C-alpha cells in the first residue's frame, strides 16, 4: 500500500520526464 | 437485465468509435 | 471624520476619487474636436 | 485662525489656475519664454503655499 | 433622400428645434399632473388598498368583471 | 540503426500519423485513460457515498438499482473538505470508497487531461504551418470547466459543494445553486445566455445562407491526396431588401464591409458570452451574489406591494429550507 | 460658503482647455 | 505622427509610442500620476464617512485598513485611538500626484521626442540588450531597498501590529526576523492544498519580516548582478528582445499574482487582521459554532460530550485524525486558526474543560459579534442571501478584493495571450 | 440608382416619422417619473 | 397593364426597406404588437389581475417590469375591446390583462408575416428559401408555449407574461411543478441548442486560421458579399488538420453547412413536442421502480429523491402568491422544511 505510494511517484515522474527532455530536444 | 442492456449499448458505441475512426472511407 | 477646520471643504473631497474616470472622457473629447484622426 | 483660512482658500484658487495655464501654455509656441517664466514663478508660489498652509494646520 | 446628410439641412433645424421640445414638454406634463392614473387605470400611489379592508382586489368573474371593479374603485380599493 | 531515442523522437513529432500525438500528448493519454476507466467502472458500480459526513449515503451506481438518468458519481464526504485524499490515504480500500475518493481522482486526472489537449491543439496547428488560435476558441469550454470543477469547490471550501458526475447530479447541483446565490439575476449568466442563444441563431442562419448559395463544388482527387484546383460555383448577385435591411446592419456592426468579419463574428460571439458566465461562478464562489429586489415598491400606509420578484425570493426560501438539514437554527450561513 | 461653484467649475474645466488649443494653434 | 503613417486608428494611437521614447516615459509617469491620484483621493473620501467608534468593516473601507495593520492610528484590541495620520498620509498623496502630473505633461508635450541624441544613458533602444538589463537592474536595488522599507518599519520605528499577541492583538515593535532558511523557503516546498495552501499558511509576522530581509537582499543581489552582465547565448536564444514581448511577459506574470493575491486575501488573518478588515469565511462558520456551544452550556449544560440527533454529536466531532473538532456543515474547516481560538485548544484539539471555564469575555465578545457579519454580498449592496430583508447594507471588504482581482487576472491572462501571439508573429515575421 | 425626387410624403418619411413622435414622447414620461415623490 | 399590375410593380421596387404583400401583414402587427408591449409595460398595472405592480409609472426598473397575463376567471377569453368584458372601454381592457392578448396575437400574425416575406424575397433573388424554413422552429417554440399551453391549461393566466422577471418566475415554475429537467424532450433540446453553439464556435476559429492570402497581399477581389466566405480558407488544410486532432472531418463543405442548420432546428422542434405534451398535464416526473425502491426501503437516497423533494419545497412555498386567486392558506406546520425529516 506504500508501495503503490511509492510506485506512482515513479510512474508519474517517467511520463513527465519523457515530456520535458521532448521538448528540450525540441 | 436493465444494467446489462445498459452497458450492453454503451459497448456498441464505443465499436462505433473505433470502425468509424481506422475504417474510414478512402477520400475519392 | 474629516478636521474641524477643514468642513467647509466636506462636500469637495467628495468627487476627487471619480478624477481619473473622466479623464477617459477628457482623451475621446480631445479626438472628437481633431475630428478623428 | 483667521490667516489659516485665507491662505487655504488661496491654495485653492491658485491650483485651479495652475491647472488650467500648463497645457494651453505647452501647445502653443508662441512667446513661450515669458510663458515658462511665469510657469516658473507660479510653481514656486505653489511650493511656497504648500509648506506654510502645512504648518498654520498645527497653530488650529 | 438618404440618412448620410439627413441632419445637415436646414429644414432639420427650422423645424425639429421647436417641435421636439413641444412634444417633450408634453410627454412630462402627461405624468406630472397625473393624466396616466386615470388613462390606463393605474391606481394613485396610496389608494392600493381601501381603508374599509385590507385585502387585494381579484375579478373572480368575466361578464360582471365591469362593475365589480367599479365596486372596488369605489372604496378606494 | 538511427539510435532509438531518434526513432522515438521522430514517430512521436511525425505528423504523418493517423492521429496525432505530441509531446502534450504523452501526458493526454495516460491521464484521459485513468479518467475514463474509473469513471465507467465508478459510473457502473461505485459504493454508495456518505457525502455530508453524517453517515448518510447516496447511491449513485447502475448496479445498486439506478438507472443512468438517475445515476451519478456522487462527490466526497464533507468531512474531507480540500484535504487532498489519494488512494494511500485511506487505511482500506473500503472506506476509500466509501468517502467518494473515486471522485477526486477523476476530477483531477480530466483537468490535466484537457489543458494537454489545448496544448496539443497549439502544437500541430504550430507544425502544419498553420495559424495559431483555434486554441483560444477553444479555453472557453476549459474556463467552465474550471470554475464549475475547481474555483467554485475552493471558494465553497470543500470538494463535496462541486459538480456531481451525472444527470440529475447536474441538474440538482443547478437547483441548490440557484437556490442560495440567485444567479438568473446575476448578469454575467446573462451574457453566457445571450450567448448560447445567439450562438445557436448565428449559427442557423449561416448554414441557411451558404447552403442555398453554393451550386456545386469539385476537386480533382487522386489515388491518395486532393487535386490542384479546389473549384466552386456561387450565386453572387441579390436585391437592394436584403442590403438595406440585415446588410447594412452587420457592416455597420463589423465596423467593416469586409465579410472576412462574418466567420471572425461567429467565432467570437459564443466564447466571449461563456467567458463572462464563466466569471460569474468563479466570483459566486467567493459570496459575492446576484441581484435581489424585496419591496422594491411600497405604498404610503407602509404595506409592500409585491412584484415579480418577490415570487422568485419565495421559491429561494423554498429550496434553501429543505437545502439545511444541519440545524433549526441556521442564522447566517455561506460561509 | 460656495462648495457647488467649486463642483460646478471643476467639471466643466474639462472642454474648457481643448477650447483654448483651438484658438492659440496648439491643434485643430 | 499627427496624422496617419504607422497604419493604425485613433483607438491603437498608443501604439506610435514605441519607437518614441521620451513620449513612452511620459505617458507612463503621467499615467503614474492617476494612479497616486486615486491613492490620496480615495483615502481622503473613505475617511470623511469613517465614524471612529463603530469597527470599520462595517462602514467597509478598503485602503484605511491597510494603514491600520502599520501600527499607525491604533491600539491594542483593533480600536482606533486617533484618525490624524490617516488624514496625513491622505493629503501627502494627493500633492505627490500634482508633480507626477505635471512631469507627464512636460514630457508629452516640450520633453524631446528621442533621448538618444542627448545622451546614450537616458536613451534606449528595444534591440540594444546591455542598456535595458541594465535599466532592469537599475529598478531591482530601489524595489529591494523598498522592500526593506517594511522590515525597517518593524524594526525600529513604532512596529506593526501583531494579532498573536495576548489581548486579542496588540501593535508591538519586533524585535527577532526568522534568517533560518529551513524556515522560510519551507513555504514554496508546501503543497497547495488544503491543511496547508503554500504561501498562504504564513501566521506570525517573523517570519514575513525574514522573508522580507531574504526578498531585499537577493533584489540588491540580482540589479547588482544585471548591471554587470550582458545576457548569455542560451538566453538570447531562447527569447524575443522585440518591443512587445516585454510587455507580453509582463502581463502574463501579473495575471498569476493576481490569482496568488486572491487565495491570500480570502484566507489570511494573519498579515490581513481581521478585525480592520471583515471576517474571514471559515472563521465566521467556526464562530456560528464555538459561541452557540458556550451559549448552550451556560442555560443547559455540557453537551459536546453529548450526541445529537444526526447519528453524530451535537457540537463536537472526530476527524479523520482523531482530533476532536466542531460538527455541523462546520466540519469541513478543522484546519482554521484564529487569535480567539487558539486558547481555548489543548493537544487532543478542542478541550471541553477549557470552553467550560478559560473563556475571557473578550474573545466571546469577538466570536459573537463576528458570526452575525459573515462573508455576503449582493450587487444591489444589501448583505445577506437573496432571501433576507433589507436592514443590513453589509458585504465584507474581502469578498471585494478577491472577485475584483480575480476577474482581472483572468482578463490579464488573455491580454497576455494575445500579446504574446502577436511577439511571435512579429518575430516569424523578420526571421526571414 | 434610385433617384431624388421624393416629396414630403414618402415611405421613409412616414417611417422615421411613426418611431420618432412616441420615443421622444415616452422619454417625456419616463423623465418626469424620476421625480415623483411616493 | 391593369391596376392591380401597377399596385405589384410599385411593390416590388429596389428600395432601402422592402415592402411587398408581406409587407401588408408584417409591418402594421409588427408595429402594434412591439409598441403595444412597451406602452403597456411603462403604463398599465396588474393590481387587479395577479395583485401585483409591474410597470414603470407605479415604480419599477427594467428587469421587473412586464405586460401581465389576464385574471384566471376570464377563461381563454379573446379580451376584444368591444367584447362583453370591457365593453368599449380603454380603461377596463388595460385593467383586466386585455392587451397581452393583444401584443400576443399581434406578434403572431407579425411572425406569418415576416415568414412570407423570407419566401417572396428569396424568390426574387431566385435562391433556395432554407432560411424561410429555418424560421419556423422559433415559430414552432411561439406557438406552442404562449398559445398551445395554456390551451391546455384552464386560463390564459398560466400563460407567460412578456416581461424579464415574469420569465425567470416561468422557469422556476416549471421546474416546480413539471420537473421539466427530466423530461427527455427538453434534454434533446438542450443537446441542440449547444451543439449549435458548438458548430458555431468551431466553425469560426477553423475558417479565420486557414485563410488563403496570409502572405503576399490578396490575390482575392471579390466578394461578391452574397457568397458570404468559403472562397476565402482551403478546405483541405482544415479537414487534415481535424482528421488527426479528432479522428473525423468533414470533406465535403455543403454537408458541413448543412449540418449547422439542422442542429438548432431540430432541437427547436423536439422541445416543442414536449412542452405540447406537458400542456395536458402528461409528465414524466418520475421513474416508478424508483419509488417503489425507496417506499419498501426507505434508506435508499438517490440524487433523484433529492431533486423531488426540492420540487415539493418550490410548489408549496410559492404557491399561495402565484396562484393567490385558488386563496391558499398555508399554517407553517404544514409547509415542508429541511429539519422536520
Ligand atoms: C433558459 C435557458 C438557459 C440557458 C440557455 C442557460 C445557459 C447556460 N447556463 Mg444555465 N441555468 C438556467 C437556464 C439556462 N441556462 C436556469 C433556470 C438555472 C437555474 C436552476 C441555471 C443554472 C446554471 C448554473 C448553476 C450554471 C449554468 C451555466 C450555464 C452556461 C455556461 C456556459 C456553458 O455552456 O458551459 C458548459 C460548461 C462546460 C463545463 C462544458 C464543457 C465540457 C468539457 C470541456 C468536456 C470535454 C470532454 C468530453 C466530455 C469528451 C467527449 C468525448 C466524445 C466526443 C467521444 C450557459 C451560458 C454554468 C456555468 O456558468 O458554468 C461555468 C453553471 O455553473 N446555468
Ligand atoms: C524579476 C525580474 C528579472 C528579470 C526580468 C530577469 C531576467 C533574466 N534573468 Mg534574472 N535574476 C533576477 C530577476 C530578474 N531577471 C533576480 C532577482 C536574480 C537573483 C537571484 C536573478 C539572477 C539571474 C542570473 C544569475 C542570470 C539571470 C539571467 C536572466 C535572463 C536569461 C534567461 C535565463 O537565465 O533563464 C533562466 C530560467 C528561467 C527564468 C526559467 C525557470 C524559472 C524558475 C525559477 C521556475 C520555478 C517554478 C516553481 C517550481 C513553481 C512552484 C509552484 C508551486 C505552487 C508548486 C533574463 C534576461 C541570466 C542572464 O543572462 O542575465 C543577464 C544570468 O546570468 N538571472
Ligand atoms: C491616461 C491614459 C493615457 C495616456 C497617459 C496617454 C498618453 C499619450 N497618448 Mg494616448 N490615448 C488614450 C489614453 C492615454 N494616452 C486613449 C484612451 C485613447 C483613445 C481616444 C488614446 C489615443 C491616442 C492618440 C490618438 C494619439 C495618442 C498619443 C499619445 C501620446 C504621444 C505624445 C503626443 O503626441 O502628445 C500629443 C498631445 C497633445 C497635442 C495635447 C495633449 C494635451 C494635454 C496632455 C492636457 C492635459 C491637461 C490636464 C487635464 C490638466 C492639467 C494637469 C497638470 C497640472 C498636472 C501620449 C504620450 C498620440 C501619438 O501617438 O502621438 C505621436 C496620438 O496622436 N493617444
Ligand atoms: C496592463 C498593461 C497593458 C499595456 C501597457 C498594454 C499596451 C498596449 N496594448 Mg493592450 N491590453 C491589455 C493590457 C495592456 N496593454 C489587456 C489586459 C487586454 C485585454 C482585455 C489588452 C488588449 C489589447 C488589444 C486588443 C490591442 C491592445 C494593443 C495594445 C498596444 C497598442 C495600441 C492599443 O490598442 O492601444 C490601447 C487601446 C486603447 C487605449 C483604446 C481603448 C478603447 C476602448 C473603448 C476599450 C475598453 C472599454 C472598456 C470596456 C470600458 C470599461 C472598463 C472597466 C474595466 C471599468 C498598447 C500600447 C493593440 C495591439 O497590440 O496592437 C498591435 C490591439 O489591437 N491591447
Ligand atoms: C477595483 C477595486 C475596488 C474595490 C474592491 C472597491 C470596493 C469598494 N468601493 Mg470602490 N472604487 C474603485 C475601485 C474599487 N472599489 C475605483 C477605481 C473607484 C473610482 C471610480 C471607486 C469609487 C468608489 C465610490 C464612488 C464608492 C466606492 C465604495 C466602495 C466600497 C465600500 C463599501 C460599500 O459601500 O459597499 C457597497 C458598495 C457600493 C454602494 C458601490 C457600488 C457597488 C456595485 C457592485 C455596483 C455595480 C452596478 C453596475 C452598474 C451593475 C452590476 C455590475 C456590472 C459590472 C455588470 C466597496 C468595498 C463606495 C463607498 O461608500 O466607499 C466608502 C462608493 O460610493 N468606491
Ligand atoms: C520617473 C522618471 C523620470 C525620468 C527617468 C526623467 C528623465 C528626464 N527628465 Mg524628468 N521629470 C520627472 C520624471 C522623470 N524624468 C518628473 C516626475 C518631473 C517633475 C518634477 C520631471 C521634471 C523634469 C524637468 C524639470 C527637467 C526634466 C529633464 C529630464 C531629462 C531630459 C534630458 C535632458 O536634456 O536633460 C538635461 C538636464 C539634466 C540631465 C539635469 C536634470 C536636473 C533634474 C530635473 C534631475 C536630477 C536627478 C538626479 C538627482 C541626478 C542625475 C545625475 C545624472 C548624472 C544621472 C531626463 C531624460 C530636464 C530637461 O532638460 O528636460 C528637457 C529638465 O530640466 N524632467
Ligand atoms: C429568446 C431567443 C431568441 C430571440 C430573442 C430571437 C430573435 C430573432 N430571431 C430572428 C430571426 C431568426 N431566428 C432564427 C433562429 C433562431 N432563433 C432563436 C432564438 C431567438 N431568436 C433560436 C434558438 C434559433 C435557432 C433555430 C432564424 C433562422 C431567424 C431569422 O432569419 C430571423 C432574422 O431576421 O434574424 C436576423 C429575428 C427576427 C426579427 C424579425 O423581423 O422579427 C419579426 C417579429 C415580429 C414582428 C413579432 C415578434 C413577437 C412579439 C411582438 C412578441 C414577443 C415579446 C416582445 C418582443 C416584447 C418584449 C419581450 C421581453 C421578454 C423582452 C430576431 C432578431
Ligand atoms: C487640482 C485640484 C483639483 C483639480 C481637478 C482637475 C484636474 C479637474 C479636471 C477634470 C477633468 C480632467 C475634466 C474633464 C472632463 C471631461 C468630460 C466631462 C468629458 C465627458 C465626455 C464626453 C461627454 C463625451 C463622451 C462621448 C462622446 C462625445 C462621444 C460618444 C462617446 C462618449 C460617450 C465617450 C481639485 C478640483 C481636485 C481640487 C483640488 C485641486
Ligand atoms: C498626456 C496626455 C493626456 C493625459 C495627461 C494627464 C493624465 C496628466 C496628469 C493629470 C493629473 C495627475 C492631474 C492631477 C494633479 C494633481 C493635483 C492637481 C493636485 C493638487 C493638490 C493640491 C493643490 C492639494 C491641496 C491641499 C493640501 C496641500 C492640504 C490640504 C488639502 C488641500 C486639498 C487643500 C491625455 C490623455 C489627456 C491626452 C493625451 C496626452
Ligand atoms: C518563502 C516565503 C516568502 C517568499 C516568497 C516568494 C519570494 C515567492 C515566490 C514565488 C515564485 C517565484 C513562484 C514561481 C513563479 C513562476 C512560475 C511558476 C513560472 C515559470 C515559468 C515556466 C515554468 C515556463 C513555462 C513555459 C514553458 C515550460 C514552455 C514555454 C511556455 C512557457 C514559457 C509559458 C515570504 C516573503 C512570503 C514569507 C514566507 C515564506
Ligand atoms: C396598443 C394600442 C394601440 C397602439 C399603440 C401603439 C402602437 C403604441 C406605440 C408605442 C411606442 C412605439 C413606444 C415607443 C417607446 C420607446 C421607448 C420605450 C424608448 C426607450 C429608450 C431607448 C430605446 C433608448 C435608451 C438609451 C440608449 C439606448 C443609449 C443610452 C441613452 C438611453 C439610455 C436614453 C392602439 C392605438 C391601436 C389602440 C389600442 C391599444
Ligand atoms: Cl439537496
Ligand atoms: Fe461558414
Ligand atoms: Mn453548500
Amino acid at each position: 500500500m506504500e508501495t503503490l505510494k511509492i510506485t506512482v511517484y515513479i510512474v508519474v515522474t517517467f511520463f513527465v520526464l519523457l515530456f520535458v527532455f521532448g521538448f528540450l530536444s525540441g | 437485465m436493465e444494467t446489462i442492456t445498459y452497458v450492453f449499448i454503451f459497448a456498441c458505441i464505443i465499436a462505433l468509435f473505433f470502425f468509424a475512426i481506422f475504417f474510414r472511407e478512402p477520400p475519392r | 471624520k474629516l478636521p474641524e477646520a477643514y468642513a467647509i471643504f466636506d462636500p469637495l473631497v467628495d468627487v476627487l476619487p471619480v478624477i481619473p474616470v473622466l479623464f477617459l472622457a477628457l482623451a475621446f473629447v480631445w479626438q472628437a474636436a481633431v475630428g478623428f484622426r | 485662525t483667521i490667516l489659516f483660512q485665507l491662505a487655504l482658500a488661496a491654495l485653492v484658487i491658485l491650483s485651479f489656475v495652475m491647472v488650467i495655464g500648463v497645457p494651453v501654455a505647452y501647445a502653443s509656441p508662441q512667446d513661450w519664454d515669458r510663458s515658462k517664466q511665469l510657469i516658473f514663478l507660479g510653481s514656486g508660489l505653489w511650493i511656497a503655499l504648500v509648506l506654510v498652509v502645512g504648518v498654520l494646520n498645527f497653530f488650529v | 433622400r438618404p440618412f448620410s446628410d439627413i441632419i445637415t439641412s436646414v429644414r432639420y433645424w427650422v423645424i425639429h428645434s421647436i417641435t421636439i421640445p413641444a412634444l417633450f414638454i408634453a410627454g412630462w406634463l402627461f405624468v406630472s399632473t397625473g393624466l396616466a392614473y386615470d388613462v390606463f387605470g393605474t391606481p394613485r400611489p396610496d389608494s392600493y388598498y381601501a381603508q374599509e379592508q385590507r385585502s387585494i382586489p381579484l375579478v373572480t368573474d368575466r361578464f360582471e368583471a365591469k362593475q365589480q371593479v367599479e365596486t372596488f374603485l369605489e372604496q378606494l380599493k | 540503426s538511427a539510435n532509438l531515442w531518434e526513432r522515438f523522437c521522430n514517430w512521436v513529432t511525425s505528423t504523418d500519423n493517423r492521429l496525432y500525438v505530441g509531446w502534450f500528448g504523452v501526458i493526454m493519454i495516460p491521464t484521459l485513460l485513468a479518467a475514463t476507466i474509473c469513471f465507467v467502472i465508478a459510473f457502473i458500480a461505485a459504493p454508495p457515498v456518505d457525502i455530508d459526513g453524517i453517515r448518510e449515503p447516496v447511491s449513485g451506481s447502475l448496479l445498486y438499482g439506478n438507472n443512468i438518468i438517475t445515476g451519478a458519481v456522487v462527490p466526497s464526504s464533507n468531512a474531507i473538505g480540500l484535504h487532498f485524499y489519494p488512494i494511500w490515504e485511506a487505511a482500506s480500500l473500503d472506506e476509500w470508497l466509501y468517502n467518494g475518493g473515486p471522485y477526486q481522482l477523476i476530477i483531477f486526472h480530466f483537468l490535466l487531461g484537457a489543458s494537454c489537449y489545448m496544448g496539443r491543439q497549439w502544437e500541430l496547428s504550430y507544425r502544419l504551418g498553420m495559424r495559431p488560435w483555434i486554441c483560444v476558441a477553444y479555453s472557453a469550454p476549459l474556463a467552465s470547466a474550471f470554475a464549475v470543477f475547481l474555483i467554485y469547490p475552493i471558494g465553497q471550501g470543500s470538494f463535496s459543494d462541486g459538480m456531481p458526475l451525472g444527470i440529475s447530479g447536474t441538474f440538482n447541483f443547478m437547483i441548490v445553486f440557484q437556490a442560495e446565490h440567485n444567479i438568473l439575476m446575476h448578469p454575467f449568466h446573462q451574457l453566457g445566455v445571450a450567448g448560447v442563444f445567439g450562438g445557436a441563431l448565428f449559427c442557423a442562419m449561416h448554414g441557411s445562407l451558404v447552403t442555398s448559395s453554393l451550386i456545386r463544388e469539385t476537386t480533382e482527387t487522386e489515388s491518395a491526396n486532393y487535386g490542384y484546383k479546389f473549384g466552386q460555383e456561387e450565386e453572387t448577385y441579390n436585391i437592394v431588401a436584403a442590403h438595406g435591411y440585415f446588410g447594412r446592419l452587420i457592416f455597420q456592426y463589423a465596423s467593416f464591409n469586409n465579410s472576412r468579419s462574418l466567420h471572425f463574428f461567429l467565432a467570437a460571439w459564443p466564447v466571449v458570452g461563456v467567458w463572462f458566465t464563466a466569471l460569474g461562478i468563479s466570483t459566486m464562489a467567493f459570496n459575492l451574489n446576484g441581484f435581489n429586489f424585496n419591496h422594491s415598491v411600497i405604498d404610503a400606509k407602509g404595506n409592500v406591494i409585491n412584484t415579480w420578484a418577490d415570487i422568485i425570493n419565495r421559491a429561494n426560501l423554498g429550496m434553501e429550507v429543505m437545502h439545511e438539514r444541519n440545524a433549526h437554527n441556521f442564522p447566517l450561513d455561506l460561509a | 460658503i460656495a462648495q457647488l461653484t467649486m463642483i460646478a467649475m471643476i467639471g466643466i474645466a474639462g472642454p474648457m482647455i481643448i477650447f483654448l488649443l483651438a484658438v492659440r494653434r496648439g491643434n485643430l | 505622427r499627427d496624422q496617419e503613417s504607422s497604419g493604425f486608428a485613433w483607438w491603437a494611437g498608443n501604439a506610435r509610442l514605441i519607437n518614441l521614447s521620451g513620449k513612452l516615459l511620459g505617458a507612463h509617469v503621467a499615467h503614474a500620476g492617476l494612479i497616486v491620484f486615486w491613492a490620496g483621493a480615495m483615502t481622503l473620501f473613505e475617511l470623511a464617512h469613517f465614524i471612529p467608534e463603530k469597527p470599520m468593516y462595517e462602514q467597509g473601507l478598503i485602503l484605511i485598513p491597510h494603514i491600520a495593520t502599520l501600527g499607525w492610528g491604533v491600539g491594542p484590541g483593533g480600536e482606533v485611538v486617533d484618525t490624524f495620520p490617516f488624514f496625513v498620509v491622505g493629503v501627502v498623496h494627493l500633492i505627490s500626484s500634482a508633480v507626477l502630473g505635471f512631469g507627464g505633461v512636460y514630457h508629452a508635450i516640450r520633453g524631446p521626442e528621442t533621448l538618444e541624441e542627448y545622451s546614450s544613458f537616458f536613451g534606449y533602444d528595444w534591440k540594444d540588450k546591455n542598456k535595458m538589463t541594465t535599466i532592469l537592474g537599475f529598478h531591482l536595488i530601489v524595489l529591494g531597498i523598498g522592500a526593506l522599507l517594511l522590515v525597517a518599519k518593524a524594526m525600529f520605528f513604532g512596529g506593526l501590529y501583531d494579532t498573536w499577541a495576548p489581548g486579542g492583538g496588540d501593535v508591538r515593535v519586533i524585535t527577532n526576523p526568522t534568517l533560518d532558511p529551513r524556515v522560510i523557503f519551507g513555504y514554496l516546498l508546501k503543497s497547495p492544498f488544503g491543511g496547508e495552501g503554500w504561501i498562504v499558511s504564513v501566521n506570525n509576522l517573523e517570519d514575513v519580516v525574514g522573508g522580507h530581509i531574504w526578498i531585499g537582499l537577493i533584489c540588491i543581489a540580482g540589479g547588482i548582478w544585471h548591471i554587470l552582465t550582458t545576457p548569455f547565448g542560451w538566453a538570447r536564444r531562447a527569447f524575443i528582445w522585440s518591443g512587445e514581448a516585454y510587455l507580453s511577459y509582463s502581463l502574463g506574470a501579473l495575471s498569476m499574482m493576481g490569482f496568488i493575491a486572491t487565495c491570500f486575501v480570502w484566507f489570511n488573518n494573519t498579515v490581513y487582521p481581521s478585525e480592520f478588515y471583515g471576517p474571514t469565511g471559515p472563521e465566521a462558520s467556526q464562530a456560528q459554532a464555538m459561541t452557540f456551544l458556550i451559549r448552550d452550556q451556560k442555560l443547559g449544560a455540557n453537551v459536546g460530550s453529548a450526541q445529537g440527533p444526526t447519528g453524530l454529536g451535537k457540537y463536537l466531532m472526530r476527524s479523520p485524525t482523531g482530533e476532536i473538532i466542531f460538527g455541523g456543515e462546520t466540519m469541513r474547516f478543522w484546519d482554521f486558526r484564529g487569535p480567539w481560538l487558539e486558547p481555548l485548544r489543548g493537544p487532543n484539539g478542542l478541550d471541553l474543560n477549557k470552553i467550560k471555564n478559560d473563556i475571557q469575555p473578550w474573545q466571546e465578545r469577538r466570536a459573537a459579534e463576528y458570526m452575525t457579519h459573515a462573508p455576503l454580498g449582493s450587487l444591489n449592496s444589501v448583505g445577506g442571501v437573496a432571501t433576507e430583508i433589507n436592514s443590513v447594507n453589509f458585504v465584507s471588504p474581502r469578498s471585494w478584493l478577491a472577485t475584483s482581482h480575480f476577474v482581472l487576472a483572468f482578463f490579464f491572462l488573455v491580454g497576455h495571450l494575445w500579446h504574446a501571439g502577436r511577439a511571435r508573429a512579429a518575430a516569424a515575421g523578420f526571421e526571414k | 440608382q434610385e433617384p431624388v425626387s421624393y416629396p414630403i410624403f414618402t415611405v421613409r418619411w412616414v417611417a422615421v416619422h411613426t418611431l420618432a413622435v412616441p420615443t421622444i414622447f415616452f422619454l417625456g414620461a419616463i423623465a418626469a417619473m424620476q421625480f415623483i415623490q411616493r | 397593364r391593369g391596376w392591380f399590375d401597377i399596385l405589384d410593380d410599385w411593390l416590388k421596387r429596389d428600395r432601402f426597406v422592402f415592402v411587398g404583400w408581406s409587407g401588408i401583414l408584417l409591418f402594421p402587427c409588427a408595429y402594434l404588437a412591439l409598441g403595444g408591449w412597451l406602452t403597456g409595460t411603462t403604463f398599465v398595472t396588474s393590481w387587479y389581475t395577479h395583485g401585483l405592480a409591474s410597470s414603470y409609472l407605479e415604480g419599477c426598473n427594467f428587469l421587473t417590469v412586464a405586460v401581465s397575463t389576464p385574471a384566471n376567471s376570464m377563461g381563454h377569453s379573446l379580451l376584444l375591446l368591444w367584447g362583453p368584458e370591457a365593453q368599449g372601454d380603454f380603461t377596463r381592457w388595460c385593467q383586466l390583462g386585455g392587451l397581452w392578448t393583444f401584443i400576443a396575437l399581434h406578434g403572431a400574425f407579425g411572425l406569418i408575416g415576416f415568414m412570407l416575406r423570407q419566401f417572396e424575397i428569396a424568390r426574387l433573388v431566385g435562391v433556395r428559401p432554407y432560411n424561410a424554413i429555418a424560421f419556423s422552429a422559433p415559430i414552432a417554440v411561439f406557438v406552442s408555449v404562449f398559445l398551445i399551453y395554456p390551451l391546455g391549461q384552464s386560463s390564459w393566466f398560466f400563460a407567460p407574461s412578456f416581461g424579464v422577471a415574469a420569465i425567470f418566475r416561468f422557469l422556476l415554475f416549471f421546474q416546480g411543478f413539471h420537473n421539466w429537467t427530466l423530461n427527455p424532450f427538453h434534454m434533446m433540446g438542450v443537446a441542440g441548442v449547444l451543439g449549435g453553439a458548438l458548430l458555431c464556435a468551431i466553425h469560426g476559429a477553423t475558417v479565420e486560421n486557414t485563410l488563403f492570402q496570409d502572405g503576399e497581399g490578396a490575390s482575392t477581389f471579390r466578394a461578391f458579399n452574397p457568397t458570404q466566405a468559403e472562397e476565402t480558407y482551403s478546405m483541405v488544410t482544415a479537414n487534415r488538420f481535424w482528421s488527426q486532432i479528432f479522428g473525423i472531418a468533414f470533406s465535403n463543405k455543403r454537408w458541413l453547412h448543412f449540418f449547422m442548420l439542422f442542429v438548432p432546428v431540430t432541437g427547436l422542434w423536439m422541445s416543442a413536442i414536449g412542452v405540447v405534451g406537458l400542456a395536458l398535464n402528461l409528465r414524466s416526473y418520475d421513474f416508478i421502480s424508483q419509488e417503489i425502491r425507496a417506499a419498501e426501503d426507505p434508506e435508499f437516497e438517490t440524487f433523484y429523491t433529492k431533486n423531488l423533494l426540492l420540487n415539493e419545497g418550490i410548489r408549496a412555498w410559492m404557491a399561495p402568491q402565484d396562484q393567490p386567486h385558488e386563496n391558499f392558506v398555508f399554517p407553517e406546520e404544514v409547509l415542508p422544511r429541511g429539519n422536520a425529516l
